[PDB]
């Protein structure tokens, strides 16, 4: 069976579009972003 | 991550469904295969929110004299000098707001708003007037004490939205935070594929193929162990582990309870 | 008297008859010792039974059990049913609790001590991607569920 | 009917299918019948929970009892409050015109 592949939920991985199998990946895209709230 | 589950069923049996109760038994295995992963998907939100949600009536929250945890309402510490459950109630009251206040404290974003709690904790909620009075109790009224009709029991005081957890293990109560934004959660659930159903026939005796497929993803905000300057080489996941979050988030504290 | 306010009645459709019932299963074996009923009330589901639970076999969490920080170790209590707990420290479940109630207390006793903590979660895809024997790979079924149904009859 | 007083709707140190007034933990701790007597009240409505979940169906709905345990919920203020004890009247306690007291 043709494998994608998955990562290790290993980080660097995941940023550098590897594979556990045949897929080559693009790279994460966005889930936004976050600053710290000032205070008060 | 992701699910699969299988029905794997005989034709021979749908057919006597079909002969004694006008069932043909297709929908009804896919309807259990679908039910219960929907089921495990809200489990598993829950148990991560336990399993990373800090311990409450400890260190800020904790007065030194008791059990750092545990909310004992048999306990004169904990229930701070007060009488019987007239008084004795209000007491955990007090412990709840004090939780929420250190929530905000962690959080930088807002106070507690919700909690998850056992069906006895709500029991124990509905049953008094949670506003500032004398003393308080009777037949609860305040929240639905149920766990058919729903699973939102009612809002304490107008703040905080209390559900009940009725796999609680034993009895305890989580509370936290929920801001307006859904990245102000510090917790979420982030779904990419659900419930596709696969079909077929196995040609050893060509019996009845079906089953399901899924695949979501969770996560953390980065902000939510809210104890460091910096993640480790800038680089992180948001998947909790051990490491990166048993008891360590910021937007929730729980504590076991006793005595009720 | 009080006629019927809190008792049902159904009289007849014809005199002796029988009522059936439709229980969800999950295991493979819908009748035999040991099977589950899927949406049972008074037990948790197992949370993991599509996802990493049928990813492993795990540990049972049994008397005299050491417990292994990071795996996850399972149970079924007398009530509130089904167990996974993931293991955050070194220690071991009480060899003297022969008693399933004593072993179900020292399991709820390490979990308030934070010992043992509930968790769920799906299987990596790439387990996943390959079950059934795809490229071949090996002991990989899916889980399975599905009903039955059963009876109980009268006599007037 | 199954056991009640009993599992989750017990406490650690009571008796286990008896709810008994003179005891203090069954009265959690309470004095004085306008304050005591009202911890049946949470104990019924613990077990009405118990019920629904038990079923899956519903919670309780209704009450049988003993003339005493009528006697016991028409005399007290059954609603959220600081404390009341009186005569007998929120329900019907009677033989000869009823078998249904009222509604708790």
């Amino acid at each position: 069976a043709e494998i994608g592949g998955d990562h290790g939920y290993n980080a660097t991985n995941i940023a550098a579009g590897q594979t556990s199998g045949a897929v080559t990946q693009i790279g994460p895209a966005v889930m936004g972003m976050v600053r710290r709230a000032i205070p008060n | 991550k992701s699910r699969q589950l299988k029905a794997a069923y005989s034709i021979e049996l749908a057919q006597d469904l079909r002969a004694v109760h006008g069932m043909d038994a297709d929908a009804e295995l896919s309807g259990i295969l679908a039910t219960e992963i929907m089921l495990e998907i809200n489990r598993e939100v829950v148990d991560w929110i336990n399993y990373s949600a800090q311990v409450g009536k400890s260190g800020m929250t904790l007065t030194p004299g008791s059990k750092a945890g545990v909310f004992d309402f048999q306990d004169p510490i904990d229930i701070r000098g007060a009488r019987w459950a007239g008084e004795s109630f209000k007491a955990l009251l007090f412990q709840i707001d004090k939780e929420a206040v250190e929530i905000a404290r962690q959080t930088g974003r807002g106070e507690g708003n919700f909690i998850i709690a056992s069906r006895n904790v709500v029991n124990v909620l509905a049953s008094v007037d949670t506003g500032i009075s004398y003393a308080a109790q009777g037949l609860a009224t305040g929240f639905s004490t149920d766990t058919t009709k729903s699973v939102f029991a009612g809002v304490l005081g107008g703040k905080y939205r209390v559900y009940i957890d009725q796999y609680a293990k034993q009895d305890y109560f989580t509370v936290g935070y929920k801001g307006p934004n859904e990245m102000d959660a510090g917790i979420y659930y982030a779904p990419y594929v659900a419930l596709t159903p696969l079909r077929g026939s196995d040609p050893k005796n060509f019996q009845p193929v079906m089953g399901f497929k899924t695949r979501y993803g969770i996560g953390i905000n980065p902000f939510a162990e809210s104890a460091a300057q910096a993640p480790a080489s800038r680089i992180q996941s948001g998947m909790p582990s051990i490491l990166n979050s048993l008891g360590k988030n910021a937007y929730f504290r729980r504590v076991y309870v006793k005595g009720i | 008297l009080i006629a019927f306010d809190i008792c049902g009645v159904q009289p007849m459709n014809s005199p002796t008859g029988q009522v059936f019932a439709l229980r969800a299963v999950y295991g493979k074996d819908p009748v035999a010792a040991g099977a589950k009923e899927a949406f049972h009330p008074m037990y948790g589901p197992d949370a993991m039974f599509s996802g990493q639970g049928a990813a492993k076999k795990f540990p049972a969490l049994a008397a005299s059990t050491q417990t292994t920080v990071g795996d996850i170790y399972t149970h079924f209590f007398q009530e509130t049913g089904t167990v996974y707990l993931q293991a955050s420290v070194q220690v071991t479940i009480d060899a003297g609790a022969t008693d399933a109630a004593k072993l179900d207390a020292e399991i709820k006793k390490q979990m308030e001590a934070g010992a043992l903590v509930e968790i769920a979660e799906g299987m990596a895809t790439s387990i996943a991607e390959l079950q059934e024997g795809f490229n071949g790979s090996t002991d990989n079924p899916w889980n399975e569920m599905g009903f039955r149904i059963d009876k109980q009859v009268i006599e007037a």
